């Protein structure tokens, strides 16, 4: 096993899912 | 009216209606904004200074 980064960075906002959320914006027409 | 005349009565009751005509005119200009910058308004960010 090897460690990997979890978040892509600190500056970016959650969700980590990213594109899966923005697609819903198109179809409708801790830190 | 000037009533000083003894023998002179005005023919009119001094209620002269007067019609005029309107003139409409368009007021239009091109306008623009950047939707790529508008998305920051759409997404209501708060996470970083």
């Amino acid at each position: 096993t090897v460690s990997a980064p979890a978040t892509y960075g600190n500056f970016v906002l959650s969700p980590e899912n990213a594109v899966t959320a923005i697609s819903y914006h198109s179809i409708l027409a801790d830190s | 009216r000037v009533a000083s005349g003894a023998g002179l009565p005005t023919s009119r009751q001094t209620t002269i209606m007067v019609t005029k005509y309107s003139e409409k005119s368009p007021i239009t200009i091109p306008f623009e904004l950047s939707a790529a910058c508008l998305t920051y308004l759409r997404e209501t960010f708060e996470g970083t200074i």
